[PDB]
């Protein structure tokens, strides 16, 4: 069954029909989503540059830390050469006073042997 | 007057608006200088106060490759250069970065010059849009855009042709994702939407026309056959789709399933004894002529045209459309009438000068809503699940600022379609 | 997304930085003073994506050399393309890293980083649209390892959006020169895990197994390694530097390449190999994944692809190149990952390297790099169980903490690539 | 740039230094007088405005009798007149003298004098100082300027070369005292040292050179090549170079683990060539070490090999892939790869008169082994013996120390060898 | 490195003579002070011994002191008696008596006043003294007691400078005085405080070498000094003599005394001599060596090998070989190991001075720390308890104002020096 359907210029419509049926957001929407989509992306690069800004801090510790074992090692080691340098001066000078006591002790004894022989 | 307005967006898109202009150009008698020694042409055509003749067409891109191959090109003053629109940076195949990151930073220009080609207009039908499903830019951006031209031209018709991905035709690991996210976004915004199967395309290239490995101009001018005959309707004073609306009346009745099959014959070698109008026309139901790898006899049909060209009798179409019900079990559903609307247009098939076509006496396109076209669905469906359940990629999507959540509510949305078509074909 | 920025921290970075240049110099038609003498326009296509223009239409790499010796960089100046370079872009420092890490990321790299960094600031403000970053280093040693992890993590807090990607040698006992590289090795790896977006994995002990097993060569030398690494260069850049098929960039490989962020190691692959001084397309599309061809001394068939990568250079029909890269495919069908469709990608491109009228390289994503990084970290843990030479980075103020962090999360991507090699459909 | 301070106490490490310098002007083509007609040699040699090269040495001795030679020999216009420091009394045999009585007279006098060659430096890598165990100002004023030094300098690197006592060349009694008192006392400030046994380089004039009875010319000039090799990497361009931090971290594991033994080869009498081969494979013999000890029931921790002259990588490579194979010589389990390797360009020069041939290459190994124990047990028992008696100690305790020194500093070495049985263990 | 030389009594200014009549004529000095030398090694260390006069004279920086005038002119009548300044000679007019006491606390004790006088002028016209010698005897009063009292007031002035003595032990083969033991053990007494190294030359020693060896029927002062000439010149050759050794009197000091009262040395010399007596044949090195570790080359009446060396020093003179003279004292350490303390390990020094004394081809002198030398101390406290168990002449040295205390504290001493010396001997390395 056909069934003319319209006529122009350049062509022609028609239908052919061969069994019948058996059966008879807002712009305000759009733009908050966008804008919450660039909100958790500008989220996300803040944390990224957080992250980074607490490795410089660590770098800087890192540095700062050699620095200060550098000072407490030149710090040790001044403090125990001068233990080490006055120890040894106190050691030094008393074997000393004690040498001269020694000595000095005789030459008491020969003026008492002296002595003695004016009495003989 | 019932103006139309081509809106081809990324990489894809351009690509195949070239091969159309291109086609439209040749039929019309229009130079690529825009000079031209029936004026239905004007509803593609505007004209300017120095005579040449200029689409109304935008295209659009994040990347300035493509495009630029237009401004430099032989139609270089066909377009103006308002009508060209590049960022400097594409949306490297990730649909999040096309719709939320770049195309946040490009929407409002783009839709500015549609406002201005849509000023030049005594009565707008509405609009086409060319993309692939699988770019950045193509389901991205397009999918930011349709959501916009609902908002500004609400009882507008858009017509979608969309590039469906094939792994013989350089697709990429994302594009099931694109492809899911960028049809969930635009199913309630589009009004009727053509589908090419790249691979479809690429296999009538090769068996028909005999090139091993086609290209993207052999891809693109074949497809540009297509389009033409489905907008001959509109672009010469036909009586068959005489109106963007009347894609919507005669496919889609219902609003969802708004996918039909195209269907084009014949496709002759140039390189290598005229067809008959009963040869071409049984030719319409081999699954191999099909824009769309599926099978319409374990489907149901809701909507038949067949689109005439050339030197075509009426006569012979009955002659044909009765011999084929005799010869071929074809079911529509229960609530359809089981027929067709026919349409001559009695301008003739144009090939371009010295491509891969040969010029024929006569050629038909047939446009079908069948639920076959769901297993092609089915099969980007699958692969979005593989992919999915391991989380794969994903971390790409979320970056841009994208939601875990929207690839599950788009893959629930394509779930409810693949049972649509279960529905109405029970 | 067209220019890329170079950087070669190191000496290893500044040898196969050189080669490099050296050898897409060479493709383009760029003679060593910097002026083209090509024959084919296809050599000036995408040049900018590597050069810069000069004044008197020269060009001039868009590369930045590093190190903190100042002898490797006179090297370099004094190789066949020393003159190429711009004489502003050498940055070195004086006093070497010592084999170290931890000088070379804490304190000497510190201290040369932002006169590197101005450097990078001024190249890339001379691009319209930056691409993204490459660097070449080795992990072993202490400029390119530990300098280089510095330079990547102060580049990404400036250019948070730029891709980076680096071309990473990985060391060997069997060419080492220094009794600490698994301890460099390892520290620096964590780095790049966090850091970067895609790594090509540069492994000397494959690179010196395929000289000695494959090209009968008694004794490897770094001339020989290099040579190897620098064909796999050309060939994984062919895309970016030639048209071609593909319209892409570093970041859509990024997208396509890594499905999870830790896991974006790559083990480069090369075909044919070849000796320096002295094949079928089915060859070809074989030996590609062949373990003797991987520069990752990983077997693949230990593991499964997650994606990969190849791209064929030369005049061969790509009828014939697709059919047997599907017949590899679907007969190894068990190396492969089911859980991400067509994740073998080819592309083609016509001109071949030069000195070969055909090759194929491959990029591969698998998780039997998995073996790499046990590699490095058992020899990591015999070395830091007794602590030895750990004094060296403790005196540097580093923490031993470190150290087991950087180990521990070593052993995380290990068991994170070992969870994806398990997983099922 | 990179320069090196050089610091050569009492007579032992002056005359040594004597061989040194005279070695590095004939390596450098500096005339005595410091004129001369790569300046990597600058490391080493300041340059004054008339074009005089000045070495960065101080000489400094408590008697004045060693370097009046220097100041009258040959070379008294090569170095300025303030970098010879002289007191007028030797700390004879004594330990305590030096570092205390004696020595606290002078040790500010050589720290400005250093200080001020410091301070013509724009990147002080360290310090060499050249000393021997035995003397009273080799063993006592080392000490103090080390601990004086670290006072100054902090960390910075301070390398020694030692002269290890021997008694068929002119040792003392008391020398095991004053050995173990330094080595205990420099423990915590030194970062690498280099023991040359006397009896070593004895044995290797008498074997090699065919001298009966060798005299500290022919010992020094021995010593002076094997210095040379050490410092050839700082001095000059070479191929495969090592900077004095690269010396520390590839040879010392451990803080206290720091005494490589030092072997070398080939040394041929100037009155009788030798392969990158040959020449390794020496290094690993024991008739060629600079100390007397038994590597070969020991384990290696780490070893530099330093080539100078006609040397090939690709020969080396070749070479030390020898010597992994061979297990005579046995790594610790903890020590993955042990090598590292440098290669300067220009051979060992000769001096004329002296006794070595001129040859093409040779090679300087410095390996840490934990064989050099064996040395510091032989003068631990020499000590012990000693100690058990008291005898002696009144000479030290009169200067002014206390016998709780000479415990700890035997307790330091009974620590010392039992941190090198642990590191050897599996 | 100049040292200060000083002679106390009879017998400290004749050996004390005689030494500088050797070393005058080694280094080429004549009796007026003028050099007419051959060669300038014996110029080189000539300041250790001698001042330079102006007019290119050399005078000995020696210190002469005597109580009793006599023998200080008989020096001045000496050859080389007109060599010594004229105002370093310090005596006095009364003798000592041969009484220690006399020497140390009353005659000895007003004159030494100048003698410190002296002292001190000629050492600070040194640039770095290296010590004090001092030649003496211990069996006399002024050698002894004067002599063990200056060096205490040395002690005093110059606490950080090495102090070193010639002493000549008495004998009854030689002087028949009595009291020499008691002389002889209050000079050890000091001897063992404060100084830092002696040689003991045994008068009994020498005595015996002349009669036995020398087969001197009747030997004299003139024949002993021979030998102790000898032994000077031999021990004090590296002072003067550049050669291989670096060094000083406390260099020694450091190396041959191990514990500070063992600093008691006992001298060898080889070949023996008679004076003014052609040699017809030099000794070979072998020989050297043989006849120096011998009972009968010792300067002390001790048998080494009833003893343990503790340190030994060997220098040898002339042109020899020294690969011949290392292999020789190597053998001998090899074949008499237990003659060596094992805990002191390469306790033999050896050193070569090409230079040969006068009259001899080759010569060699030895000075070895060793426990025999307590054979003399117990020979000396022998004679000491013989008498003093008697209280045998005791008024000469009270009438000094002495008491017998100071006697029985000076016997303690010396059996405390001879028990330490066999403690030592008897120690092991276990
Ligand atoms: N038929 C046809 N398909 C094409 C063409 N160009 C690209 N495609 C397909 O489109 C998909 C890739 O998306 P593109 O359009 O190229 O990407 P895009 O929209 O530019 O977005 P970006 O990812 O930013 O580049 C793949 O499936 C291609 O096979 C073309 O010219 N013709
Ligand atoms: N190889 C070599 N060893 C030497 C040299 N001079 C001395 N010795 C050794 O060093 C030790 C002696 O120490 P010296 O250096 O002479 O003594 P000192 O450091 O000058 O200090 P003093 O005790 O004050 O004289 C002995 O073991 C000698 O063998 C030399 O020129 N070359
Ligand atoms: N070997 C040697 N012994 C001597 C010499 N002169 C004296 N003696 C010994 O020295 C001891 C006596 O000492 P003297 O030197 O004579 O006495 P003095 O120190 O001068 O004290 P007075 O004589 O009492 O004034 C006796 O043992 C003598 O044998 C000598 O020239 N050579
Ligand atoms: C800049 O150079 C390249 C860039 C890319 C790719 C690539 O391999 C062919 C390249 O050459 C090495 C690429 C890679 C792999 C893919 O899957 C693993 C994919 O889907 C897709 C691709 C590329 N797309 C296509 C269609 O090949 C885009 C990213
Ligand atoms: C100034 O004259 C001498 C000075 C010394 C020594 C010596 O005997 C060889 C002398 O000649 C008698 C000397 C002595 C003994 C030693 O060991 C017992 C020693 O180790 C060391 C030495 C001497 N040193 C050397 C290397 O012989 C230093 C002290
Ligand atoms: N493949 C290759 N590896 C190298 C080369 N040079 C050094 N290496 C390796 O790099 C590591 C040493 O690092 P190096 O670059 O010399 O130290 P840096 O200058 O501190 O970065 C070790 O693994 C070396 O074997 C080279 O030319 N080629
Ligand atoms: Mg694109
Ligand atoms: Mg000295």
């Amino acid at each position: 069954e056909v069934i003319e359907l319209n006529k122009a210029t350049s062509g022609q419509s028609w239908e052919v029909i061969l069994k019948p049926p058996s059966f008879d957001p807002s712009l305000e929407e759009i733009q908050k989503k966008l804008e919450a989509a660039e909100e958790r992306r500008k989220y996300q690069e803040a944390e990224l540059l957080k992250h980074l800004a607490e490795k410089r801090e660590h770098e800087r510790e890192v540095i700062q830390k050699a620095i200060e074992e550098n000072n407490n090692f030149i710090k040790m080691a001044k403090e125990k050469l001068a233990q080490k340098m006055e120890s040894n001066k106190e050691n030094r000078e008393a074997h000393l006073a004690a040498m001269l006591e020694r000595l000095q002790e005789k030459d008491k004894h020969a003026e008492e042997v002296r002595k003695n022989k004016e009495l003989k | 007057m019932r103006e139309c307005i081509s809106i081809h967006v990324g990489q894809a898109g351009v690509q195949i608006g070239n091969a159309c202009w291109e086609l439209y150009c040749l039929e019309h008698g229009i130079q690529p200088d825009g000079q031209m020694p029936d004026d239905s042409f004007n509803t593609f055509f505007s004209e300017t106060g120095a005579g040449k003749h200029v689409p109304r067409a935008v295209f659009v891109d994040l990347e300035p490759t493509v495009i630029d191959e237009v401004r430099t090109g032989t139609y270089r003053q066909l377009f103006h250069p308002e009508q060209l629109i590049t960022g400097k940076e594409d949306a490297a195949n990730n649909y999040a970065r096309g719709h939320y990151t770049i195309g946040k930073e490009i929407i409002d220009l783009v839709l500015d010059r549609i406002r201005k080609l849509a000023d030049q207009c005594t009565g707008l039908q509405g609009f086409l849009v060319f993309h692939s499903f699988g770019g950045g830019t193509g389901s991205g951006f397009t999918s930011l855009l349709m959501e916009r031209l609902s908002v500004d031209y609400g009882k507008k018709s858009k017509l979608e042709f969309s590039i469906y991905p094939a792994p013989q035709v350089s697709t990429a690991v994302v594009e099931p994702y694109n492809s899911i996210l960028t049809t969930h976004t635009t199913l309630e915004h589009s009004d009727c939407a053509f589908m090419v199967d790249n691979e479809a395309i690429y296999d009538i290239c090769r068996r028909n026309l005999d090139i091993e490995r086609p290209t993207y101009t052999n891809l693109n001018r074949l497809i540009s056959q297509i389009v033409s005959s489905i907008t001959a309707s509109l672009r010469f004073d036909g009586a068959l789709n005489v109106d963007l609306t009347e894609f919507q009346t005669n496919l889609v009745p219902y609003p969802r399933i708004h996918f039909p099959l195209a269907t084009y014959a014949p496709v002759i070698s140039a390189e290598k004894e005229q067809l008959s109008v009963a040869e071409i026309t049984n030719a319409c139901f081999e699954p191999a002529n099909q824009m769309v790898k599926c099978d319409p006899r374990h489907g149901k049909y809701m909507a038949c045209c067949l689109l005439y060209r050339g030197d075509v009798v009426p006569k012979d179409v009955n002659a044909a459309i009765a011999t084929i019900k005799t010869k071929r079990s074809i079911q529509f559903v229960d609530w359809c009438p089981t027929g067709f609307k026919v349409g001559i247009n009695y301008q003739p098939p144009t090939v371009v000068p010295g491509g891969d076509l040969a010029k024929v006496q006569r050629a038909v396109c047939m446009l079908s809503n069948t639920t076959a076209i769901a297993e092609a669905w089915a099969r980007l469906d699958h692969k979005f699940d593989l992919m999915y359940a391991k989380r794969a990629f994903v971390h790409w999507y979320v970056g841009e600022g994208m939601e875990e959540g929207e690839f599950s509510e788009a893959r629930e949305d394509m779930a409810a379609l693949e049972k649509d078509y279960e529905e109405v074909g029970v | 997304m067209r220019e890329i920025v170079h950087i070669q921290a190191g000496q290893c970075g500044n040898q196969i930085g050189a080669k490099f240049w050296e050898v897409i110099s060479d493709e383009h038609g760029i003679d060593p003073t910097g002026s083209y003498h090509g024959d084919s326009d296809l050599q000036l296509e995408r040049i900018n994506v590597y050069y810069n223009e000069a004044t008197g239409n020269k060009y001039v790499p868009r590369a930045i050399l590093v190190d903190l010796e100042p002898g490797t960089m006179d090297s370099v100046r004094s190789g066949p393309f020393g003159q190429i370079f711009r004489p502003d872009n050498f940055v070195f420092g004086q006093s070497g890293a010592g084999n170290n890490w931890a000088k070379g990321h804490y304190t000497e790299g510190a201290e040369l980083v932002d006169s590197v960094l101005d450097v990078v600031r001024k190249e890339s403000e001379s691009c319209d649209c930056l691409q993204g970053f490459q660097l070449t280093h080795s992990l072993g040693g202490g400029t390119g390892s530990g300098m280089g992890t510095l330079l990547i993590s102060k580049i990404r807090e400036e250019y948070p959006d730029r891709i980076m990607n680096t071309f990473s040698v990985m060391p060997s006992p069997k060419v080492s020169d220094t009794v600490v590289e698994p301890y460099n090795a390892t520290l620096s790896v964590h780095q790049l895990v966090e850091n970067t977006d895609e790594t090509y994995c540069i492994d000397n002990e494959a690179l010196y197994d395929i000289c000695f097993r494959t090209l009968k060569l008694t004794t490897p030398t770094y001339g020989d390694l290099n040579h190897l690494v620098s064909a796999t260069m050309s060939g994984v850049t062919t895309c970016l530097r030639f048209p071609g098929q593909l319209n892409a960039d570093l970041r859509k490989l990024a997208v396509n390449m890594v499905p999870f962020p830790r896991l974006h190691f790559f083990m480069p692959g090369f075909a044919p190999l070849t000796s320096r001084g002295s094949l079928t397309v089915p060859e070809l599309t074989q030996q590609m994944f062949d373990s003797k061809n991987m520069m990752a001394a990983c077997d693949p068939r230990h593991g499964r692809y997650l994606t990969v990568a190849a791209i064929f250079r030369g005049r061969m029909s790509m009828k014939e190149v697709d059919e047997q890269m599907l017949n590899v495919q679907n007969k190894n069908s068990s190396y492969f990952v089911e859980w991400i469709p067509n994740n073998v990608k080819t592309a083609v491109c016509d001109i071949p390297p030069r000195g070969l009228k055909m090759s194929a390289t491959f990029i591969g994503n698998s998780t039997a790099i998995q073996e790499l990084f046990k590699r490095i970290s058992e020899q990591f843990t015999a070395m830091f169980r007794r602590k030895a030479f750990l004094h060296w980075y403790t005196g540097e103020g580093m923490d031993e903490m470190e150290f087991t962090e950087a180990e521990s999360n070593m052993n995380d991507l290990v068991s994170e690539y070992q969870q994806y090699q398990d997983a099922t459909a």
